[PDB]
């Protein structure tokens, strides 16, 4: 069928999305790009560049107007008049994340807020900051943009966090349409705009290592991989997320094997998952 | 001909977010700004934190480089904390790092800079694109390039597999803290990363250099322009002992054709033209403030102005392998005679103007991920499996300490000052930071803006010679600017 058209957007993000998306293992990320997205804009991978770049997504946009996906990867700094973002420059003028968000969010279909910048802040919105750094929710509520946002949280989210809510939304829409389809969705979003089949159930309540936490045997050193990671600072118990079961990067490791969970897709995240290292 | 002046924002196929205005007069670039246009201030958002988070917090600079800042920030914690690092902690760290270099070469040069030189598939992302692009590849070759870019998307994605076998997870590596590596590697695992490196090694060897070399040699001209200062910085990285000695990149400095060692006391901070209070200019990194002043009249650029002794310098895979000289690749040997007619054995046979080119960072890089692939093969056979990786030291109340090493993309360094076992200050003085930088206070521009100085556009309406220079240099603007 026609693929829908993408435009990505990244704020204050690491690009991190980004990259964790090409880890996609099925469909490959060749196999999303070719066959499931049109993807239009991108700053990371596209061929033009500049206010050309710019001015094909604002055709597209016009073209397919309510039907395009717009991806917001980082946060939105509303601080200084939008100015520790710019993502580009057209007729003469910047254009902060600000006004491209005032600007393509009313006449998205949809708004998928990928990683915890995006979500909630994450980062660049902690303690510390000065940017106005500002999740893209609440920027959209903020200026009284209607917009559904879906949010996939994670830092870096799961590739098949992402491609996952993609392919879900698309199936709503096959069988609703759009509006139907976008009621479908927004129905198995938790009341942090997470989907269900991803961020439905708890780390440390589906751990492995859940019968040593019930035991108090705690692992002391990080190589020990015999007792539960508690004592190491492991945020399991406040966390909302599949990794115990999906893993991660083909399935060859994941973070409490390896060290601990930090929590990286509640809404508190950094803060109020730290420290990183004790309980 | 008279004066054209071209903003391109975005730039695109670099990491984060850049714009570039060139001035082109008669035919080429006689002048030229960068400007990193995103800011987050890490430096100020660690403040205050346990100093162990920093080795989390600070990944979130960048995702694709986040190993990168990991190590520079568990050696500053090493430091800092005193943790001896078990030597086999040592090696794991150097397996979950290095398999990054691998999957950061192969992504900038087929998925960001390939289709400077081939055309890529009649669909989004691939096109529109400039209409006069100079795309000159044989419609054989072009496919091969395309073929190739597809391939690539698995190898780099095996590369983050061999990441994660001993890091966790990548974006954002779990496996590094202060102290060394928290999963040992077992017999069974690193056969896992073995199969996955055997696999990349093939592409690395087979495809990647051998169509670095192949494309350069329909673009010859490109060795012709972008030399900018010619001068390079190199700090070391990858500890290839215990001594603190030996390293598989040695640090050193070249500029105005001579060698010379690297003091880091001679760095220096700069911000006339950056977005920093005024006050703050020409700190060391020790006393290094982030004071942001988006409205400062002047400044053009979220990037502080590093200098070395007062000297504007380049780096990443050019300016270590120009550093520390080694032998080419056999495959790099053999091209460079029967496409480019060069008789060379090692790196610095190219000759500086070839080497400090356009198309050279492209060959360097490549070139670097053969040497890597040897780094690799060699910590493969030294680790030992199931000997511990790690110690637990207590935090300190008081104490510094500097991380030095080489991000793909070059020189990376944090520093870390702890007072009440929290974290007092945090600097951060970052690869594409001395690359993408802007001018210093006394108007001496950056690399890549040095570099762009003469670059041809003798097509104003498609000047796709700026952006390809640019991304010669693999930018990475939140690096840069943190
Ligand atoms: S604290 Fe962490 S390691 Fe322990 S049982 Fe819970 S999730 Fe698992
Ligand atoms: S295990 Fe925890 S820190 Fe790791 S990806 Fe899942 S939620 Fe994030
Ligand atoms: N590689 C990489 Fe990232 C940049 N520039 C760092 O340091
Ligand atoms: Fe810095
Ligand atoms: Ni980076
Ligand atoms: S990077
Ligand atoms: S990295």
């Amino acid at each position: 069928g026609e693929r829908p058209p993408v435009f990505w957007l990244q704020g204050q993000g690491c690009t991190g999305c980004s990259v964790t998306l090409l880890n996609s293992v099925h469909p490959s990320i060749a196999d999303v790009l070719l066959k499931v997205i049109s993807l239009e804009f991108h700053p990371t991978v596209m061929a033009w560049e500049g206010e050309h770049a710019i001015e094909h997504m604002r055709k597209v946009a016009e073209k397919f107007k309510g039907k395009f996906f717009l991806v917001i990867e980082g946060s939105v700094p509303v601080e200084a008049d939008g100015k520790y973002c710019i993502i580009g420059e057209a007729n003469h003028h910047e254009i902060s994340m600000v006004d491209a968000l005032k600007e393509f969010g009313p006449n998205a279909a949809a708004v998928l807020a990928v990683g915890t910048c995006a979500a909630y802040g994450g980062i660049p919105a902690a303690e510390g900051s000065e940017t106005g750094a500002t999740a893209v929710s609440k920027f959209l509520g903020d200026n009284g943009i209607k917009t559904p946002v879906v949010n996939i949280p994670g830092c870096p989210p799961h590739p098949d966090w992402i491609v996952g809510t993609v392919v879900l939304a698309l199936d709503a829409i096959k069988k609703n349409g759009l509006e139907g389809g976008l009621a479908e969705v927004v129905k198995v979003l938790d009341s942090d705009g997470r989907p269900t089949p991803f961020f439905g159930r708890n780390i440390h309540e589906n751990c492995p290592y859940l019968d040593k936490y019930d035991e108090g045997v705690m692992s002391a050193t990080f190589t020990d991989k015999v007792g539960c990671r508690y004592d190491l600072g492991c945020k399991g118990p406040m966390t909302m997320a599949d990794c115990f079961e999906r893993k991660w990067n083909g399935g060859v490791n994941w973070c409490v094997q390896n060290a601990v969970c930090i929590g990286c897709v509640e809404p508190d995240f950094p803060d109020g998952k730290s420290p990183f290292y004790q309980a | 001909t008279g004066r054209t002046t071209i903003a391109i924002d975005p730039v695109t196929r670099i990491e984060g977010h850049l714009k570039a205005e060139v001035v082109v007069e008669n035919g080429k670039v006689v002048d030229a700004r960068l400007s990193g246009g995103m800011y987050r201030g890490f430096e100020t958002i660690l403040r205050g934190r346990d100093p162990r988070d920093a080795s989390q917090i600070v990944q979130r600079i960048c995702g694709v480089c986040p190993t990168a800042h990991s190590t520079a920030s568990v050696l500053a914690l090493d430091e800092a904390f005193g943790a001896k690092v078990p030597n086999n902690g040592r090696i794991t760290r150097n397996l979950i790092f290095g398999a990054n270099y691998l999957q950061s070469h192969i992504l900038h040069f087929y998925h960001l800079s390939a289709q400077d030189f081939v055309q890529g598939p009649d669909t989004a992302p691939f096109v529109p694109r400039f209409p006069k692009s100079d795309l000159r590849l044989s419609k054989e070759l072009n496919k091969a390039g395309v073929d190739q870019y597809i391939e690539a998307l698995e190898v780099r994605r095996i590369c983050h597999e061999m990441v994660a076998l001993f890091g966790g997870r990548m974006p954002h590596v779990q496996g590094q803290v202060v102290g060394g590596a928290t999963e040992i590697p077992t017999k069974e695992k690193l056969v896992e990363y073995a199969a996955r490196f055997k696999k990349v090694r093939d592409f690395v060897e087979q495809k990647y250099v051998p169509v670095v070399y192949t494309i350069g040699s329909k673009y010859k001209d490109m060795f012709k322009v972008g030399q900018g200062f010619k001068a390079a910085l190199c700090v070391g990285a990858f500890p290839l002992d215990n001594s603190g000695k030996k390293h598989l990149f040695m640090p050193g400095v070249y500029a105005k054709g001579k060698d010379m060692p690297f003091d880091p006391s001679k760095i220096k901070e700069y911000v006339k033209y950056s977005w920093f209070a005024e006050e703050t200019t020409g700190l060391n990194y020790k006393e290094g403030k982030t004071i942001p002043a988006p409205d400062k009249a002047g400044a053009y650029s979220f990037v502080k102005a590093p200098r070395y002794d007062g000297l504007s310098l380049e780096v990443g895979p050019l300016a270590r392998m120009w550093v520390n000289n080694p032998e080419l690749s056999p495959v790099g040997k053999k091209l460079l005679k029967d496409l480019f007619g060069i008789s060379a054995k090692k790196f610095r046979d190219l000759g500086e103007e070839a080497a400090f080119s356009l198309m050279g960072r492209h060959v360097a890089r490549a070139e670097e991920t053969y040497y890597m692939l040897g780094a690799i093969e060699g910590w493969l056979k030294e680790i030992k499996a199931g000997e511990d990786t790690v110690v637990m030291p207590a935090v300190p109340a008081s104490a510094e300490g500097t991380g030095f090493t080489e991000a793909p993309r070059g020189s990376l360094l944090h520093y870390v000052k702890v007072k009440d076992s929290k974290i007092d200050n945090y600097q951060i003085v970052s690869a594409s930071l001395w690359n993408c930088n802007p001018r210093d206070d006394m108007g001496q521009r950056g690399a890549v803006e040095e570099a762009l100085i003469g670059i041809p556009v003798d097509d104003i309406q498609n000047p796709v010679n700026v952006a390809r220079l640019i991304r010669a240099f693999d930018p990475x603007l939140a690096c840069a600017v943190h």
